[PDB]
RNA sequence: CGGGCGCAGAUCUUGGUGGUAGUAGCAAAUAUUCAAACGAGAGCUUUGAAGGCCGAAGUGGAGAAGGGUUCCAUGUGAAC
């Protein structure tokens, strides 16, 4: 949880409140990074190309 | 068509069993479009999905005896 | 493709075929012998009555265990049943053979079933569960059906 | 005229005689349908739901003996089928069955 | 500047229908298709977005109906019915294309918006 | 069960990804030579231990 | 000139197919019924009504071991 939180703070320069990791049934770990209230996940998702 | 998602979602929304969910037979085509719990809560507010009352189990004879 | 008993005059004849039909071979063979020489207007009426159980199908060969019926006296026989399943696969084929005649330009009301045979198809394999941990086969008996029609 | 509506009295007591307990009420409706085809000579008989409650009023094995009924022959008017006309069987609540004849009812 | 040219003509079409032929309120007419400027490599239907390949035009098919589960997708789909019923439009007419693109990923997936990919 | 180890869960993940049907374009690539995956297992018929 | 050289049998080996045979059978734990919708197609799906069973040491609601995607939505009706 510390590596994932520190990685997204460097790839996109966004602060994260908490991270919830989860290993999917197919062996892939899935994370739920909750951004700080000063940042909007809708704007970040449009910059990095999610939407 | 086949209304088992609506019968299941309305039972958890109304907090009752499947034997208490009443789906209007005249509006089966309108209830079939409800695929989420928020749309079921809209149909319950319109009288299309009504919670049937409890079967009567009066204690008249139990108390009279 | 590669029918037996090629027509005498293909100019006035229509053909139909069916492969791997899931009807019982013994049931669909006894009804194929019932409609032979009949007209398609008479064979359709006969097959439609077998479904509603108005005139039976005399089981001539595969008649081991079948019960007697009062409608078998029409065929000078004692046994007979109503294969509803066989009377439907032979009913969609007569509808297809009629289409081949309308497309070819044949007189529909004068077609006569001059040849109709039912072969055996590769049996499909299922299993049943018997006593003492034994597994016996539970096989299907599909059939190949083909027929040639001609005018008179 | 073909569109005609009458009122009959189906003596079900003699039509379900000898039937097992858990088949009396189901047979009573197979006898009402046969009674409708015999009297109103048109197949595709449709039995009203209120009549289904009347035959099942006292369970499966206790069917009323006589049941006042109304046979109404009508036309399909939609989805032309092999049967041009159909019979709609409805329930007629009566107090007693003594002296009830087969009367005709007009629209 | 393809973006500046398309928005300039789109405002002219809206201004052209501002008062001309507006006596009756139930008249069905308007922007049948937004402006499009193509290039050598481009084929057709190129309407660039405010941030700029993705398709920036969609059309609602009334023959298909589906209940959107997402909250912003219903708000995005509701603005289409109030403005252009079954008429092609652009994602620039929303002024919040950061959110307008969020509500379009579900409508186009459930046969509610038919795109014209380049 | 619901209480798995990481090694068991990693073993069930691979067997779950191996049980996928053969891609459609593989059939046309091989000319219908490989039509169906000969190692498809059912959770009722075949147990992986 | 050299043989792994001739089959009717060995409750022979492997593969295939018959008679029996449209036969035995699809008979443990009370029950189905009317109308409608979808559909090429309905005793069997879905909805409503009627009549019933499990009757709180349940045919109810949740877990352990075990199973390993069987969970959920949509689509298809070849095979099962
Ligand atoms: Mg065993
Ligand atoms: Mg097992
Ligand atoms: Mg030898
Ligand atoms: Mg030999
Ligand atoms: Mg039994
Ligand atoms: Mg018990
Ligand atoms: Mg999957
Ligand atoms: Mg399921
Ligand atoms: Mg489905």
């Amino acid at each position: 949880k510390h590596q994932i939180k520190h990685a997204v703070k460097k790839l996109y320069d966004i602060d994260v409140a908490k991270v919830n990791t989860l290993i999917r049934p197919d062996g892939e770990k899935k994370a739920y990074v909750r951004l700080a209230p000063d940042y909007d996940a809708l704007d970040v998702a449009n910059k990095i190309g999610i939407i | 068509s086949m209304l088992r998602l609506q019968k299941r979602l309305a039972s958890s929304v109304l907090r009752c069993g499947k034997k208490k969910v009443w789906l209007d037979p005249n509006e089966t085509n309108e209830i079939a479009n409800a695929n989420s719990r928020q749309q079921i809560r809209k149909l319950v507010k319109d009288g299309l999905i009504i919670k049937k009352p409890v079967t009567v189990h009066s204690r008249a004879r139990c108390r009279k005896n | 493709v590669r029918y037996s008993l090629d027509p005498e005059n293909p100019t006035k004849s229509c053909k139909s075929r069916g492969s791997n039909l899931r009807v019982h071979f013994k049931n669909t063979r006894e009804t194929a012998q019932a409609i032979k020489g009949m007209h398609i207007r008479k064979a359709n009426k006969y097959l439609k009555d077998v479904i509603v159980k108005h005139q039976c199908v005399p089981f001539r060969r595969y008649n081991g265990g079948v019960g007697r019926c009062a409608q078998a006296k029409q065929h000078d026989w004692t046994q007979g049943r109503w294969p509803k399943k066989s009377a439907e696969f032979l009913l969609h084929m007569l509808k297809n053979a009629e289409s081949n005649a309308e497309l070819k330009g044949l007189d529909v009301d004068s077609l006569v079933i001059e040849h109709i045979q039912v072969n055996k198809a590769p049996k499909m394999r299922r299993r049943t569960y018997r006593a003492h941990g034994r597994i016996n086969p539970y096989m299907s008996s599909p059939c190949h059906i083909e027929m040639i029609l001609t005018e008179k | 005229n073909e569109v005609v509506t009458r009122e009959y009295t189906i003596n079900i007591h003699k039509r379900i005689h000898g039937i097992s307990f858990k088949r009396r009420a189901p047979r009573a409706l197979k006898e009402i349908r046969k009674f409708a085809v015999k009297e109103m000579g048109t197949p595709d008989v449709r039995i009203d739901t209120r009549l289904n409650k009347a035959v099942w009023a006292k369970g499966v094995r206790n069917v009323p003996y006589r049941m006042r009924v109304r046979l109404s022959r009508k036309r399909n008017e939609d989805e032309d089928s092999p049967n041009k006309l159909y019979t709609l069987v409805t329930y007629v609540p009566v107090t007693t069955y003594k002296g009830l004849q087969t009367v005709n009812v007009d629209e | 500047s393809v973006l500046s040219l398309c928005q300039k003509g789109d405002a002219f079409i809206m201004a052209e229908t501002g008062k001309i032929f507006k006596r009756e309120k139930d008249m069905k007419k308007g922007i049948a298709f937004p402006t499009c400027v193509s290039v050598n490599n481009c084929v057709c239907h190129f309407s660039p977005l405010k941030s700029d390949q993705r398709t920036t035009i969609y059309k609602r098919d009334p023959s298909k109906q589906y209940g959107l589960k997402m909250k912003t997708s219903r708000m995005f789909f509701s603005e289409v019915e109030r403005r252009f019923d079954a008429m092609p439009f652009t994602l620039r007419a929303f002024e919040d294309e950061g959110k307008a693109r969020l509500g379009v990923v579900e409508c186009a997936k459930h046969e509610l918006l038919q795109p014209f990919s380049v | 069960a619901s209480h798995k180890t990481f090694r068991i869960k990693r073993f069930l993940a691979k067997k779950q990804k191996q049980n996928r049907p053969i891609p459609q374009w593989i059939r046309m690539k091989t000319g219908n030579k490989i039509r169906y995956n000969s190692k498809r297992r059912h959770w009722r018929r075949t147990k992986l231990g």
